[PDB]
């Protein structure tokens, strides 16, 4: 019953797989060698087996093995199944082709067999849960032979998807471009809700909100972690309005291919801040549509919304609910389109966010996660292919792709297939 | 997992190869007996990217020696870590390449390869996944030129799918011990850029520059050079021997480093480097490290880059630090230096971090720069082969060994094709 | 009552019956000095003399000196008595003719008086097991002498035989098809249930599910006598569904000489695993039909099955079972004769499986034996028979069995006699 | 419990035999003395496969020694181990071979095998269960080809049924001491063929061979090469002296290994061989004691197995190890080079494991191949008994011994006969 499969693919999926495991065996009370010291709570994440030990319903896969022999060696070796972490042999060297076409072959009948078995262990199993890079090799190339699998096989189960996303101006890669671009066919056909996540948002957002200077990848995944529980927290716990995963679709998703919402957290805050402001709910609230707060560098007042989600979770009451969406309809920088005039799917649960106690993050009665579908994100997409025009232009690296079984024509419908969904997020704003 | 296999083509790369065997070594914990003394797993946990397990837990280094003189595997095996090695991967013959390439190609490294490639064989082949070959050698003289590049064409031949990753030490005018350098390096950047997917520009001019101008050593020795150049060694494969919080294999390294498949003729630096009455007064944090690693007084080959534009830039840096910061750092050098990046790539720089820096380093970078401005080397060595050529100079020497004068029409052919292949994106 | 006459001829037979007095030893709780500390539940495997010392039901004949003497050394020297442990001087040298015709001819009257004074100590003895290679000199050749004078001595007591047999590329010898195919005369004519298990399959099975890269003959036989276990515990132990010895032949053998199952036994897993899996009851059983654990090397869907027998024992109950062959009945890749509507014998055994503690293999609450007649196994025939083929055309090794006194001719009688088992199994498919 | 009688003829039968009593003396944990001073119950539960028990716990080894020259009695008797043996089986002559085979065969040696059947007797009387007759001997000279091949003779018509086991030395070119080698060779193995039920053929050009390009030795003795050949002969037997995982008695190595009755020239090999200074570095396992004992460069008879294809390779493996890791590499060896098998058997591979490895090393491996290379020892020998023979020369030594000028004509009529039987199968 309310079961979700997780599946982390390449170092960025892993790495915040290993701040999500690291936030839900806190928060359902699981010791990391997977005990439960003294409901059903712990069960959308955690079998358990006859032992009395919880097992989690997840795969970590990467087709090189360093990152994984790092869970596999380090505080949570204990807590997965040994067979639940999958290892190729050879790295994706950041070529979608190397990923799709050539390494994953090697493993994919593997991974998608381990998947098969946990979900001989569901009794309706909710939807996945499926963990990315969009610049990586295995990000792109394995998550995308994954899908391709995952949607005939089961077609109807709802597959949410959380993606690190290129930047305006950060980057580690020279090809990010060619592998997020051969993404969005992926996304598109073989995804029902895409979480589009940005390094350099989440470093502007630490920066101003967290007062760290110079923060890390392990800062960042406990910000992208306390999103992931927050979604599932109504498929976890008690609530006022709980909302299932597949109601909070019917709220976010207007159109079948307009399924590219934007999240933001609030109060993300140290716990210096804390003491000198109250963090009421219409304080909260009026945080999720500041420009300041979103997770993708892009401008949510160059577009008009479509559908928020305010998904409440601790100390929050739906008499100030309704006065907070409110003050925030009766703003004119804050346009909703003019065919959503409901606009707010409100979601309240009685469980506040737990802290991880190594992070940077305060202890708050109260969060909101806002959940947004808006016009506005098809500027990061904008950014991007622009990015893709100038290589491409000169064919700048397509041999590493044409050199590993990819045809050169993919690089062209990938391009007319981002241009499409381009026009469909301008298309509807009218 | 990911295993390589190294080689060292005469003194030169045979003196390279040997001081880079004391640095990963060092690395890893490993005593000059071959028994493991380390602190950490870490150090052990992808031993076997370099060395094989043997019984007692002795470590032996895969690794595959060759010469034409038993001299330079008597300055090896006699040497501090001269015991490290299995005594049945030295291979050599009994007269030297004369510093001819043509003696290396066809005559005296042609009868020895097959005993060359038979423990090549054996050592691959008992790997699990091997995903390279580590070539060390010079394209002055003979035996590293022309046998080297012998031995690169057999084994690209069998093993065609696999990383051919070469660090090429090759010539300068102000820096020079050889007449006929000229000759035996246009022959082999022939071979070098077919066959090699990576090979490492390496100059004396530019490892004396660093000791002299930024280390401030008053007699730099070889044995000096050859520990800057080994730093660089260490540093490129650093993502698959360590965990880090960016992974960069050296195919990662490829696909991003190389954008049309012959402009892989690369440039190394390393950071930090400072005189050892200086280290008191510096910090080491990533801004000072970035600084010094973009400086065209830190690269290895003497071509500044400011005579050219860089196609991509790879900085693998080493230590605790934060993402931040190094995306705000390699973001700050390519917008205030844009004038010295090609305009038709978005970034043109690749980063890696790996969480364990060189042992008594808080943090380290090695810089691998693909630099327009390399066309200078080839230039310059183009134009000091013209000049011999054109009266056939020292020619008997080479066409004595069956070579024919039109094999020097063909290798300088080429060399301008890869002058012109650079200067075009320029 | 419930008696068994345990015989382990040649090498093979002598190692399995030196892990299967090992577990026997342990699942009794008899020492191995043969006295027991503190039901009749031990009877069908030792009798007990009046000192309170436990001494098995066994006896081991091997024409070579060097494997008995081993036993006659090591730690179950005070086991056994000891003129039932039988040696002759002279090996069988991998020769059918020596073990048959020549060398066994001397030894046989002396392994029959020691089956008589056993059999005249039981009361209602159930049957004979009989564990040997088909391979071996002794193995084959001996063991066919054996059971032609069984089948005259005892000709209404069911003999269950347990045999090593070659594989498709593993073998230890250059005349294995040889002393395989003279064989087949014994099987058909003097034997009642021959479970075939093959060194490939085992090898297999070790490293998938056990995860021992390389493993011996000691990994082997702890799996070949944990299925005799199994095949025993209904005349040892307790059960809600106990199976008799003859009562399992009326629903594995559907025609007279249609009686060579397969076997397989699940769960077969390491402690690395058993903590994480769920070994539930509908998850071993799904276990046995899976080609990855039968345990000879070929295909149960290129076949259809006839009957299958699951041997269930240890925490089972049947209503789990039912919901689990409901399951098995509903997948259409597991397919039946159409004459055997019905399909399934279960039996339920109380009696959890017991660890031999220096062993690979866990400790569980549950497993399952099942022994199944499919129309594939003819496959594990038609290979062999083609390694037959190639050798006698050329009559490659023929001198130096009609040199120890055989017929040429009983080479075309035992390859022909072998056509008709080949053919019955595939007749009754239709 | 399968007693050997083992016999040894002429100065290389006696001096690989004397070596060969000190490596299984070393095994079985016996002294010079004749005491016992193991450290294992399983070197003293099989001791009587080659000694007899005496007083005092003594025991006296179950070989006959044969010459037609007390010399050789004189430097065995004086020996490292001399002081062993029973005074009573040292049988000798005074005059010798004069390295003429109708000498041994018709005159010297046919007065002294009344003197010598008589004491294998005594000996195979003393026997349990006697399971055959293990003789040393060489095929040059006079002795061991002549004595050697009438003694056989004489045992084979006495002990019909029991293994006829022999270890021969035999003549090759570049090799050799004796002008008429090639005559006393093709006149014995003329009753090799006929008698015997394994003849392992050993060469000293092989044996040279292993001892240069193996062992790197640089100055190999007469007894460099006798301790090679007398580690396969303690390695054959091995399954009949310690118990193992699969067991195989002489009988049970010949009827997988002789698919046609006169194919038993067998060419033995052993495995792990290192060059003495390099054992440190290499790893003692089944895949490498493998890639040893599979290469032509092991195996001890000149014939290059890539000269033909092999019916029967059977390898006698020694230690601790997994069945799947030997059964695994077995198949491995056969499919990788199936183009030296012959494919009307469908697996060519005998194996045998043995649980004690030989005192000093965790695994070890003795080979014997079956091939129809073997064509190419009997087939120069044939040729240079030809060139000889068509002028008649030095036939007056053997005709001078009553010897027909037919007996030569057939025997090398017998030659060629075997010769064509391995050609046949190629
Ligand atoms: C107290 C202190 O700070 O000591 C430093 C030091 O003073 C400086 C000057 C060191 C020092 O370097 C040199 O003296 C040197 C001389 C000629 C050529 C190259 C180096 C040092 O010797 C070098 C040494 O580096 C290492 O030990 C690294 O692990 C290095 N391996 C070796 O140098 C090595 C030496 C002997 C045997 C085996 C290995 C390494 C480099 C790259 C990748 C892996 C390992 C270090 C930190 C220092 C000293 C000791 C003074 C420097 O080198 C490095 C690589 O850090 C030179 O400029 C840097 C900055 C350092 O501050
Ligand atoms: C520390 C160490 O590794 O010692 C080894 C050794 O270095 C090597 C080189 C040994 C050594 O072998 C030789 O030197 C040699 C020289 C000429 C001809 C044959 C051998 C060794 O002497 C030989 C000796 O082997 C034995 O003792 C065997 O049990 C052997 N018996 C004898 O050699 C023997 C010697 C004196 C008296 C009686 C017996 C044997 C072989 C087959 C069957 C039964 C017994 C061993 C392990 C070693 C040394 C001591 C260096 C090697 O031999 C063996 C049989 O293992 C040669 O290649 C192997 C690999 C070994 O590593
Ligand atoms: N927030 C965050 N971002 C990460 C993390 N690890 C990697 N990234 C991002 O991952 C993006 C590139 O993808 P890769 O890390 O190379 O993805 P990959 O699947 O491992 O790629 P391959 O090595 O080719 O298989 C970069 O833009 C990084 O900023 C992490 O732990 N947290
Ligand atoms: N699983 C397993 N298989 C074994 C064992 N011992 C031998 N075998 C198999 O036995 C088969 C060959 O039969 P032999 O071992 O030679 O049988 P044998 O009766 O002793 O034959 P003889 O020596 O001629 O009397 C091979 O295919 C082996 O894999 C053992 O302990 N376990
Ligand atoms: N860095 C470095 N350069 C060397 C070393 N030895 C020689 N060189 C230089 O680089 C060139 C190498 O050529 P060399 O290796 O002698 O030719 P080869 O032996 O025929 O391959 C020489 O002319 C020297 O200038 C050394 O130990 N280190
Ligand atoms: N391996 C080995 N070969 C020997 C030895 N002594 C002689 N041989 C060689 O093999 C041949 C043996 O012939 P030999 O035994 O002298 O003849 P015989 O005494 O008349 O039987 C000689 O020609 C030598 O080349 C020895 O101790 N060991
Ligand atoms: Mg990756
Ligand atoms: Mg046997």
């Amino acid at each position: 019953m309310r079961e979700c499969i997780s599946i982390h693919v390449g170092q960025a999926g892993v790495q915040i797989g290993n701040a999500c495991w690291e936030l839900y065996c806190l928060e359902h009370g699981i010791q990391p060698d997977g005990q439960m010291p003294s409901d059903d709570s712990f069960n959308t994440f955690f079998s358990e087996t006859g032992a009395g030990k919880h097992v989690p319903r997840a795969v970590f896969v990467d087709l090189e093995p360093t990152v994984i022999d790092e869970v596999r060696t380090g505080t949570y070796r204990q807590l997965f199944h040994p067979e639940q972490l999958i290892t190729g042999k050879e790295d994706a060297a950041n070529n979608y082709a190397r990923g799709h076409y050539t390494i994953g072959k090697e493993i994919i009948d593997l991974v998608l067999d381990r998947i098969r078995k946990l979900a001989d262990q569901c009794t309706g199993l909710q939807g996945f849960l499926v963990f990315h890079s969009f610049g990586g090799g295995t990000g792109s190339g394995f998550t995308s032979l994954l899908m391709e699998r995952l949607s005939v096989d089961y077609g109807k189960k709802s597959k949410l998807e959380f993606s690190i996303y290129p930047a305006p101006q950060v980057s580690t890669a020279v090809v990010e471009p060619y592998n997020s671009i051969l993404t969005t066919h992926t996304t598109l056909e073989h995804s029902d809700c895409a979480f589009m996540v940005d390094n350099e948002a989440i470093y502007d957002i630490c920066r101003r909100n967290l007062d760290i200077e110079r923060p890390t990848y392990t800062n960042l995944n406990r910000l992208i972690s306390q999103i992931v529980s927050s979604i599932t927290a109504s498929l976890r716990f008690d609530g006022a309005l709980n909302v299932d995963l597949t109601e909070f679709q019917t709220n976010l998703v207007p159109y079948p291919r307009i399924h590219f919402p934007l999240a933001t957290y609030a109060p993300v805050i140290s716990a210096e801040k804390a003491y000198h402001e109250q963090l009421s709910v219409a304080e909260i609230t009026n945080a999720c549509f500041e420009p300041a707060n979103q997770m993708v560098k892009c401008d949510p007042r160059h577009g008009k919304y479509m559908a928020c989600c305010l998904l409440y979770r601790g100390d929050v009451v739906p008499k100030d609910v309704n006065a907070a969406i409110a003050t925030i309809k009766t703003k004119r920088s804050i346009q909703f389109v003019d065919w959503c005039p409901t606009g707010f799917k409100v979601g309240i649960n009685y469980q506040p966010p737990t802290v991880v106690p190594g992070g940077d993050l305060a202890k708050v009665q109260r969060a909101v996660c806002m959940l947004s579908n808006t016009t506005a994100i098809a500027e990061a997409w904008a950014r991007l292919d622009h990015k893709f025009d100038l290589m491409y232009a000169k064919r700048a690296f397509v041999h590493w792709y044409v050199g590993e079984g990819m045809e050169e024509g993919e690089f062209s419908e990938a391009r007319e297939d981002m241009a499409a969904l381009e026009k469909d997020y301008e298309e509807v704003g009218v | 997992m990911r295993e390589i296999v190294h080689i060292q083509a005469g003194q030169c790369g045979n003196q390279i190869g040997a001081k880079f065997w004391e640095v990963i070594s060092d690395e890893h914990g490993i005593d000059p007996t071959g028994s493991y003394h380390g602190d950490s797993d870490l150090q052990l946990e992808r031993i076997n990217v370099y060395y094989n397990e043997a019984a007692g837990n002795k470590y032996v280094p895969r690794a595959i020696l060759v010469d034409l003189e038993p001299g330079t595997m008597d300055s090896v095996r006699s040497g501090p870590f001269g015991q490290i090695f299995r005594p049945d991967n030295f291979v050599f013959g009994q007269s030297g390449a004369g510093n001819n390439w043509a003696k290396g190609h066809y005559t005296e490294g042609a009868e020895l390869v097959d005993s060359v490639l038979d423990v090549v064989r054996k050592e691959s082949e008992s790997c699990d996944c091997l995903q390279g070959f580590q070539l060390t050698h010079s394209l002055g003289g003979g035996t590293g030129s022309g046998m080297g590049t012998l031995l690169i064409s057999k084994i690209r031949e069998e093993y065609p799918d696999r990383i051919m990753n070469t660090f090429s030490v090759m010539p300068s005018p102000k820096v020079s011990d050889t007449v006929v350098e000229p000759y035996n390096a246009t022959l082999s950047v022939h071979q070098l850029v077919e066959n090699t997917d990576e090979t490492y520009s390496i100059d004396n001019e530019a490892l004396y520059d660093i000791c002299f101008r930024t280390l401030k050593l008053t007699t730099p020795t070889y044995g000096d050079l050859n520990h800057l150049v080994s730093a660089t060694m260490s540093g490129v494969t650093t993502c698959l021997r360590f965990p880090g919080q960016l992974n960069a294999d050296l195919r990662k390294l490829a696909v991003n480093m190389v954008p049309f498949p012959r402009l892989h003729f690369f440039m190394p630096g390393f950071a930090p480097l400072t005189s050892r009455g200086s280290q008191q007064y510096r910090a080491l944090t990533v801004p000072e490290l970035t600084q010094q690693m973009f400086d065209s007084k830190n690269m290895m080959a003497a071509c500044d880059p400011r005579h050219g534009r860089y196609l991509t830039v790879a900085a693998i840096f080493r230590g605790r630090m934060s993402m931040k910061e190094v995306d705000e750092q390699m973001l700050n050098v390519q917008n205030k230096n844009s004038s010295y990046f090609v305009e038709w790539i978005p970034n043109n720089v690749k980063t890696a971090v790996c969480d364990i820096p060189p042992r008594g380093l808080k943090m380290s970078a090695t810089f691998i720069g693909n630099s327009t401005a390399i066309q200078e080397l080839f230039k310059r060595i183009s134009e000091q082969f013209t000049a011999m050529f054109r009266r056939k100079a020292f020619l008997h020497w080479y066409t004595g060994e069956g070579m024919d004068e039109m094999e020097f029409t063909e290798a300088e052919s080429n060399m301008n094709d890869l002058v012109s292949e650079y200067q075009q994106y320029q």
